[PDB]
């Protein structure tokens, strides 16, 4: 999904709000902040209502201005609540009644997702690959800066996982694939307009093709 | 318009808890895990061991998962681990441009700054400037490599061991390996 969450490479932001080794305060800065992650795990591990991938996607589905004005942990309160409503576990009415006011949720998905591709290639370390020049409206773990770009494999995972573009929509056809650490030269991604050296993106097999 | 976030968060809890969907002590247990168990002190321990034990260093760099499992530090968002090695000509830095992906059990939950739009947008494209602004100067004779945590690999940086720490104990070494060193935005400093 080419949403505002796909931030890598966006220009115009100011300074990162941190200097090295500065105090970051407690893990949680408010008494509710452990709730989104804990309730995500209740949903995933206890209820089996959704996958972690579905949580990433429902956050991506926040209305764009809403996403941009909402602090991190709050996005996950909104995301988990949305999933609970979408899965028929909770109603928005009861959330707003208990909250004592408006509890707007993420927008409905505009894509049914897609299955893990049947045709993919097993790559080896040192091999050159291209990121498939594809556009996916639902969940995908490919940041746009690498779409259609060429890099070199530095790792093939020794485990396999469901294809996010499927499991992120709760589909039954996510299969399993390994991922690849694909090393790109900074200039392959941003031309002359970068001060870096290389960028390594951890890409599912189904996002790749031989160069 | 929105109700206060505290009210919305507790509403979500109460809605689920009131339907019997949240086990007794469940969120409390997670809070304890997040606050007390997941800690960069663990990653520091791993680094200090790798610095003083060539055999473990080799294991950590070739099978991060196995190395971390030896210490019992695998966990949620830290089940497949890859450690990335700084060298005299290479500095590694980790981000999750798409959200906040972090090796929780060994780095701790990500700090606000790491989850910031500023870090997520900028470090992939201008890591040298970002690190410089944060207080870490990386010379031009050094390759910066940014790992974007886009799938299930969860990363830690194995930073270079600073001169002046020769002979130090693992406990002494652990003290200078901070959260920021594990993420890769800081280089360990001799106090
Ligand atoms: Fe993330
Ligand atoms: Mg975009
Ligand atoms: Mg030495
Ligand atoms: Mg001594």
């Amino acid at each position: 999904m080419d949403g505002v969450h796909d931030l890598a490479g966006v220009q115009g932001f100011g300074k990162v709000p941190h200097t090295v080794n500065a105090d970051i305060g407690p893990t949680f800065h408010a008494e509710w902040e452990h709730l989104p992650y804990s309730l995500m795990f209740a949903g995933v591990a206890e209820l089996g209502a959704f996958s972690v991938d579905e949580v990433r996607y429902v956050v991506e589905r926040m209305e764009p201005r809403h996403y941009m004005m909402t602090p991190y942990y709050e996005r996950y309160v909104i995301g988990v609540a949305t999933l609970m409503v979408e899965k028929g576990i909770l109603t928005q009415d009861e959330l707003e009644s208990l909250a004592g006011g408006p509890f707007p949720l993420s927008r409905p998905s505009e894509s049914e997702g897609r299955p893990a591709p049947v045709e993919t290639t097993t790559f080896e370390v040192g091999q050159r690959v291209r990121v498939r020049d594809e556009y996916v409206p639902g969940h995908i773990r490919m940041p746009a800066y690498c779409r259609g770009r060429v890099g070199t494999i530095s790792h093939r995972t020794t485990e396999k996982w469901p294809f996010p573009d499927a499991i992120g929509h709760g589909r039954n056809d996510a299969g399993e694939e390994p991922t690849y650490h694909v090393k790109f030269a900074a200039e392959e991604l941003f031309g002359s307009d970068t001060d870096g050296g290389s960028v390594v993106v951890d890409l599912f097999e189904g996002y790749l093709e031989p160069a | 318009a929105q109700a206060p976030v505290s009210d919305r968060a507790w509403a979500l809890f109460r809605a689920l808890d009131g339907k019997g969907l949240v086990p007794d002590g469940y969120v409390e247990g997670w809070k304890k895990t997040f606050e007390e168990d997941f800690s960069p002190r663990r990653g520091a321990e791993l680094v200090a061991r790798a610095w003083t034990d060539p055999e473990f260093r080799q294991l950590l760099l070739t099978d991060g998962t196995a190395a971390v499992a030896q210490y019992g530090y695998l966990g949620p968002q830290g089940e497949y681990i890859v450690a990335v090695e700084d060298t005299p000509t290479l500095k590694n830095v980790i981000v999750c441009s798409l959200c906040s992906c972090t090796a929780w059990p060994i780095l701790g939950l990500p700090p606000t700054w790491y989850k910031s739009f500023e870090y997520r947008a900028r470090v992939v494209r201008e890591p040298r400037k970002v690190l410089s602004e944060m207080g870490t100067e990386i010379a031009s004779d050094i390759e910066i490599r940014v790992y974007d945590t886009t799938a299930e690999t969860r990363y830690m940086v194995l930073p270079q061991r600073p001169a002046g720490t020769e002979g130090w104990s693992q406990e002494q070494l652990q003290e200078i390996v901070t959260k920021d060193c594990l993420i890769g935005v800081a280089i360990p400093q001799v106090p």
